[PDB]
């Protein structure tokens, strides 16, 4: 997986 | 007589108001009396600097939690690189305090603002679910500017606990009216990513929000897809202005960027709208966005008029949010009828894809049954297929009214041989159309390679009602 966006 | 904010950077918040008409029409809502009083928004991110001089006055511990460390305090973890600034920047866009001599203002500068610290650690399904499900009878609106990797090869979405959190949220959250989940559509434009390959944005339970640059163009980072609902301004090239907000270490930034900034601005506009009518359901809110959003002067090569006369683009959905129009329409809004769901299993045998496959089916949309739909909301094509190189596929769905939704554009980096396993490609572009009649699914190989595979299941899932249509635009 989970990325900022 | 309404007095606009005096904050030192408010004149730099070009997207909130201006003579030029390239703005979100927020001052018009403020002047109607709506600034967010009584509404609670939570930022699901890397934390929130709850003591920030432009957030403290609006901070709500009841809208906050630290899921990463399992404690109530969502304060960010401070590092030399200031990596954990993202949630604080998002929060200030929603609800930075007004008229206090500090930085700028939030869209809903009298709303209450919290944060869930949930990205600063292992982001498991359980972490996501505990965040989406936080205090659902207190928090009204959740804003998320994160998701699966934007590498242009990933197909991923909520696992079981997170999907259960969405269903519990929209069903029982907010007194049964439904939690409002606002989602940034993604930053994978450079990778030719598709936001329909992200189950969070592609969900019917989220309002997926894309971005436009100051000069009205599709930003470099933008992902096109049919699940996007609407747009707010964000950053573009270095001649275009950016987003002004609260930064880590009690600072002010004028350089917040990407679709991460668009979801919080949308969340703020939705907060103003819910102040204007606290009885709006989660579906009511999506109807309001569809009816009031504005294409004008957003540039795209794919604007199309749908079956009820509304312009829609895969880069922008129905266009720019219009806060004054949202709060005006909310005030006397009649609650929509209960949601119907019509499930149509399309295939009678598997179909080899080859170079090109077209599947036509005439449907009655549950005629004669309690789930008969004459007014579509979301439509899904739930597809199960094998293919040797997934990113060479392009998939389109045409409604009976002639509206062509791109469910999947080519993804050059997606070399996967894993296909799609009941993936529920969603379109918003046929909203309010009558779904009776011929639907067409097109699957094509966009490459010159001799690719191969088989479509084994195509479920057309229609959501909507059977009453209340407007005269087409
Ligand atoms: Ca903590
Ligand atoms: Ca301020
Ligand atoms: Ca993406
Ligand atoms: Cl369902
Ligand atoms: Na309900
Ligand atoms: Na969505
Ligand atoms: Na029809
Ligand atoms: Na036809």
């Amino acid at each position: 997986x989970r990325v900022k966006g | 007589v309404y007095q606009e904010p005096t904050d030192p950077k408010f004149p730099q918040q070009w997207y909130l108001s201006g003579v030029t008409q390239r703005d979100l029409n927020v001052k018009a809502a403020w002047a109607q009396g709506y600034t967010g009083h009584g509404i609670v928004v939570s930022i699901l991110d890397d934390g929130i600097e709850k003591n920030h001089p432009d957030l403290a006055g609006n901070y709500d511990p009841g809208a906050s939690f630290d899921v990463n460390d399992q404690d109530p305090d969502p304060q960010p973890r401070y590092t030399q690189m200031n990596d954990n600034r993202h949630g604080t920047r998002c929060a200030g866009e929603v609800a930075a305090v007004a008229n206090n001599g500090v930085c700028g203002v939030g869209v809903a500068y009298n709303a209450r603002i919290g944060g869930v610290r949930m990205l600063d650690g292992e982001v498991t399904d359980a972490v996501e679910a505990r965040s989406l499900g936080l205090n659902p009878n207190h928090i009204h609106i959740y804003s998320a500017s994160w998701g699966p990797e934007d590498d242009g090869k990933t197909v991923d979405g909520p696992a079981r606990l997170a999907e259960e959190a969405f269903f519990r949220g929209v069903s029982q959250g907010r007194g049964g009216l439904g939690s409002i989940f606002v989602w940034a559509s993604g930053n994978g434009g450079r990778e030719h990513d598709s936001c329909n390959c992200d189950g969070y944005t592609n969900s019917i339970y989220t309002l997926s929000i894309s971005s436009a640059t100051q000069f009205g163009n599709v930003p470099w980072y933008s992902e096109a897809c049919s699940s996007t609902l609407a747009t707010t301004y964000s950053s573009g090239n270095q001649n275009e202005k950016q987003i002004v907000t609260t930064d880590l270490r009690q600072k002010c930034t004028e350089s917040h960027t990407g679709t991460s900034a668009s979801a919080p601005l949308a969340a703020g506009i939705i907060a103003l709208t819910l102040e204007a009518n606290k009885n709006l359901t989660w579906r009511d809110m999506q109807h309001l966005v569809v009816q009031t959003s504005k294409p004008a002067h957003l540039n795209a090569n794919d604007w199309a008029t749908n079956g009820v006369g509304r312009k829609v683009s895969h880069s922008y959905g129905y266009g720019l949010l219009d806060a004054g129009a949202m709060v005006a329409l909310a005030q006397n809004w009649t609650t929509v009828a209960p949601q119907r769901k019509c499930i149509i299993d399309i295939l009678t045998e598997p179909k080899d894809i080859g170079k090109r496959l077209e599947v036509r089916k005439t449907v009655t949309a549950c005629l004669g049954e309690p789930n008969h739909i004459t007014r579509l909301e979301h439509a899904q094509a739930r597809l199960t297929l094998s293919y040797n190189r997934r990113g060479d596929l392009a998939i389109h769905l045409v409604s009976p009214m002639g509206t062509r939704s791109t469910l999947l554009a080519a993804r050059p980096h997606d070399y996967s041989a894993d296909g799609f396993n009941d993936w529920a490609f969603m379109t918003t572009h046929s909203w309010d159309e009558d779904p009776s009649g011929e639907w067409v699914l097109e699957i094509e190989n966009t490459s010159e390679a001799n690719n191969y595979g088989t479509l084994t299941k195509f479920t057309l899932v229609l959501y909507g009602t059977a009453s209340g249509s407007l005269v087409p635009r």
